[PDB]
């Protein structure tokens, strides 16, 4: 249980410190496909079941599905991103990853005082899932259903050919 | 038994590893993957504090949070098309016509 | 807990916007017809605006786990639908010229309205994360609106990237919280701790990362860069919205969230948000100094007068008439950015296709337009709080509540930033007046609109009782 | 050694302090989307420190 | 339980015998025998439309297997969701923008 959780999470660390140092836009997003199976072992393995199931049905399974028919449809052959290597230079990254590594140090501060009984693991089923989600949370539904489709008339408005 | 300020901790790894591939990366498109990465790490927070408290409130909250993803990502996908469309390249540092 | 028909006619223009959105949508798919679909829009909105007051017949009380109606959610809904309602009004005139489908403007227009009315009812972290995405994404169509010109591209890019960033801040810090707590209300949000210990740190640093992303959405430096690159390249309409709706339905979940949370007594969180009002009020004061340029000039102008409402929502826990005081503001801000963003588009409407500027040549505009001229000049002397202005009226609401909580490091801050807007504003405004070398009853509703906004705020800055008065009765729950 | 109102000077020299310093705060408003997400970054980090800092 | 901990040993094996029975077969394939246009922005809409249409059916997932006990207010929230669906579809339809051929 624990072995699971610890192991995919290494993984998705791991796949997730591949995609951002990638060039290769295919490559990439196949590590951050390989990162979101990670995360959705560890979503399974915390016994949050339809959070997994909804990573990998629709986070690895339409979002990263978009994202390569994206990248295969500009046919990116790394024209002035391949032949640059910006931001494998330090004088580039050296910046940002401190200040991120800082703000990872407040953060890890912030969480290891807090009060922790551990979690555990009880299968939390889609069942209850859908009773939360279709009693107290309807608005959040039906405003939600309201934003897809904002999102859904956006998109088509910039994204057309002409 | 898995203790909740790991799955904190994982998350905040996530985060901060998305946020510095959206900063470092001049491409439009690994801005829009390392902005996916950090909704997907906050997406993750949300599921491990709603699994330490045993409820279902994280599990929705997460359902909210990759509405969100899958509809950000679409339009920023469709505002990358369109710049590639409409100048050919996905510089993020040449598109900087209004300043000051 | 479940939905009574007290319940559902408290849920009255939620509901009235999205049938309005539905029936948009079907009329569109019938036929495209830019007269019809705004009109359908504009009275869905006024629909919506007008069962407010069967809203308030209904009482005040609880409808979701998620929303809380009271008057606050009756003053602020107003706000966002009045908003709303300008920015149709102002938008047809600029859509004449469209030469692309037009009839998705109002769509968003009327779906981010929607985003503004729940998050004036927001009662939970869930409805105040929804209601910011559901103001956000409409905010990215229509600031992108016309994606064949550069600036509105590179407007629409920057604004969907930085609020997706926000965003994910936000969300990371909702997470951090409700770990902390576990329960996402807004009033259980620190009842577990007492006898001392409110500045738990996983409390703190999660509402850090919620106020880093509700001071992207509200300007407030230093997450402010934005503000006039977008305000810029976004339509003069959708400058308008996102000047007064977003900002006007996020600082009013922003107060309700300080107002019922325990953990927005704590110290800390209030010398942090002292530090970002004083930082933004000097900041986006200065930095409008040498603007040739009308939206940015307002977008510096925005950060600022966030940074006065910052810092009238310092003293919530300490003084009474605080959120009154922010009602007030509110109001006269909302007024006075309509009136001024009306201009600007009454100004650049009709749309004169992508490739040709945008450029608003503000020098000599009364020896043409007279009219639109003396409300320009209105709008920006009620910006600067000079008196007879409802801008005045809110200043001194703010001064009176930064001085009720002896908070006078962010009392010079206002003065000092009164002092650089005067000069900014009194700039324009005499620009208006030196020398430089419509045909449809559209233009005349925006002029009506404008001219409307600019007697209402001369009169209730001769007179602001009876706001005064309707403030006051918006009595949230305590 | 008056006749140029050497008061008037001393009081104006806020009005030369607030033009330098809105001179110098408009060269952050580069138009550069990277280096507003690294404003942002820097904002965040600034804030959780002040908070952490505060407890 | 000796019977969910048996069942997880099992899924266990299919999943490892099954990609290494794959692997195995693409070494041995790889080990015997010797040796001697511009797409245009319809993929993008109809990949993103799936997408939209895919989160409002996993909302549809999450209300599907719960029916019973969220009752006939269920039913109403569901058949609102559903109409907004449908008009957002019909919509799209009338629009052309799932047309291929213009
Ligand atoms: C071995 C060294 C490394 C070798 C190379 C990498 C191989 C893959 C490693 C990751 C995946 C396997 C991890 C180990 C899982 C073993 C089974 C296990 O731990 O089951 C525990 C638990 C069973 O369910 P539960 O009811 O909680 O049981 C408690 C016991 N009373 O389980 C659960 O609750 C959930 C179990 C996890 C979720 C299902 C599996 C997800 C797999 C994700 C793979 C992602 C991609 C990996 C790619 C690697 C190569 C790049
Ligand atoms: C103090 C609050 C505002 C009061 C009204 C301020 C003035 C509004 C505009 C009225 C019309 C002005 C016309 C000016 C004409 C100047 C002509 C100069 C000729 C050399
Ligand atoms: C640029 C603005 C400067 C404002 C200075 C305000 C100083 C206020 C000092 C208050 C001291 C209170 C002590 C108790």
């Amino acid at each position: 249980m624990e072995f699971a959780f610890y192991i995919c999470g290494l993984i998705a660390i791991l796949a997730t410190l591949r995609v951002i140092t990638h060039t290769n836009p295919v490559h990439a997003l196949l590590y951050l496909i390989i990162s979101l199976l990670a995360i959705s072992g560890v979503f399974f393995s915390l016994g949050a079941y339809f959070a997994g199931a909804l990573e990998i049905i629709v986070y690895a399974g339409a979002i990263m599905v978009l994202f390569v028919f994206v990248v295969m449809m500009l046919n990116l052959g790394g024209s002035e991103i391949e032949q640059e290597r910006q931001w494998l230079k330090p004088q580039v990254w050296i910046g940002p990853a401190i200040l991120s590594a800082i703000m990872l140090v407040v953060i890890v501060y912030a969480i290891l005082g807090v009060n922790d009984q551990g979690i555990d693991g009880t299968p939390i089923s889609a069942k209850a899932v859908g009773i939360t989600l279709f009693g107290p949370y309807v608005l959040a539904v039906e405003l939600a259903s309201m934003l897809l489709l904002a999102g859904l008339v956006v998109a088509f408005h910039v994204g057309r050919e002409e | 038994m898995i203790p909740l300020q790991h799955g904190l901790i994982l998350a905040a790894i996530l985060f901060v590893l998305g946020l510095t591939g959206l900063v470092i990366r001049r491409n439009l498109l690994f801005m829009l993957i390392g902005l996916e990465i950090m909704i997907n790490a906050s997406a993750l927070a949300f599921v491990v504090a709603g699994s330490y408290w045993g409820q279902t409130d994280g599990q929705v909250m997460y359902i909210l949070a990759i509405s969100l993803a899958a509809a950000e990502a679409s339009i920023g996908l469709a505002l990358l098309l369109q710049l590639h469309r409409r100048r050919q390249n996905l510089n993020i540092d040449s598109v900087s016509e209004m300043r000051g | 807990m479940t939905i009574t028909p007290q319940n559902l006619i408290a849920l009255l223009p939620l509901l009235i916007v999205g049938l309005t959105v539905v029936v948009v949508m079907l009329s569109i798919a019938w036929r495209r017809n830019h007269f019809l679909n705004a009109t359908l829009s504009v009275i869905g909105l006024n629909a919506a605006l007008v069962s407010l007051w069967f809203v308030g017949q209904a009482g005040a009380m609880d409808v979701t786990p998620l929303m809380r109606v009271d008057g606050f959610a009756m003053l602020y809904t107003g706000l966002v639908l009045l908003a709303s309602l300008a920015t149709c009004t102002f938008a047809y005139p600029w859509l004449e010229g469209y030469n692309d489908n037009k009839d998705e403007f109002y769509l968003l227009v009327l779906i981010a309205a929607l985003g503004g009315i729940l998050l004036a009812n927001a009662n939970h972290l869930a409805s105040l994360f929804l209601g910011i995405e559901l103001i956000s994404l409409p905010l990215f169509g229509l600031v992108g609106y016309a994606f064949r010109q550069k600036r509105s591209l590179e407007a629409s890019i920057k604004y969907t990237i930085l609020s997706a960033a926000a965003s994910s801040f936000l969300l990371f810090g909702m997470a951090l919280v409700y770990a902390q707590s576990g329960d996402l209300s807004f009033v259980a949000l620190g009842k577990n701790l007492g006898d001392g210990m409110l500045n738990e740190p996983l409390l703190l640093a999660g509402f850090g990362l919620m106020i880093v992303g509700l001071g992207f959405k509200l300007s407030l430096v230093p997450f402010h860069l934005w503000t006039p690159d977008v305000y810029q390249g976004a339509p003069a309409p959708v400058s308008t919205f996102l000047a007064t709706a977003s900002k006007i339905a996020i600082f009013g979940v922003v107060m309700r969230l300080f107002l019922y949370a325990p953990v927005g007594d704590s110290e800390a969180i209030r010398v942090v948000l002292a530090i970002i009002a004083f930082a933004s009020i000097i900041f986006g004061n200065l930095m409008a100094l040498s603007q040739t340029n009308i939206k940015r000039l307002l977008g510096y102008s925005s950060i600022s007068h966030l940074g006065y409402l910052l810092v009238a929502l310092i003293a919530l826990q300490t003084g009474e008439m605080s959120m009154e005081a922010v009602g007030v503001y509110l109001a006269g801000y909302l007024f006075s950015s309509l009136g001024a963003f009306g201009v600007v588009s009454l100004m650049s409407s009709p749309y004169r296709g992508p490739d040709a500027d945008s450029l608003f040549s503000y020098r000599g505009l009364f020896w043409h337009r007279p009219i639109l001229a003396a409300v320009m000049t209105v709008m920006m002397l009620s910006l600067a709080g000079i008196p007879m202005t409802l801008g005045f009226i809110g200043k001194f609401y703010v001064l009176a509540v930064g001085v009720q909580a002896h908070l006078w490091w962010l009392v010079g801050a206002v003065v000092v930033g009164s002092a650089i807007g005067l000069y900014y504003y009194l700039r324009v405004a005499v620009s208006l007046y030196l020398h430089a070398p419509p045909s449809n009853w559209q233009y005349s509703a925006g002029g009506i609109v404008v001219l409307i906004s600019a007697l209402l705020v001369l009169v209730l800055g001769v007179w602001p009782q009876p706001l005064i008065s309707i403030v006051r009765l918006a009595m949230p729950l305590m | 050694l008056l006749k140029r109102d050497p008061l008037n000077s001393m009081m104006n020299i806020p009005a030369v302090l607030s033009r330098f310093a809105g001179k110098g705060l408009l060269l952050s408003e580069n138009g550069y989307l990277r280096w507003y997400v690294a404003s942002m970054s820097i904002g965040a980090v600034v804030v959780l420190a002040l908070l952490m800092v505060l407890r | 339980s000796t019977e969910v901990i048996a069942h997880h040993w099992a899924f266990a094996i299919f999943l490892i015998v099954a990609i290494g029975l794959c692997c195995l077969m693409l070494v041995g394939g790889w080990f015997l025998g010797g040796r001697a246009l511009r797409l245009s922005a319809k993929f993008y809409l109809v990949a993103m439309f799936f997408v939209i249409f895919d989160v409002e059916a996993l909302y549809l997932f999450a209300w599907s297997t719960s029916i019973r006990e969220s009752g006939w207010v269920g039913f109403v929230e569901a058949a609102i969701f559903i109409f907004v669906l449908l008009a957002g579809l019909v919509y799209l339809v009338r629009i052309g923008a799932l047309d291929w051929t213009p």
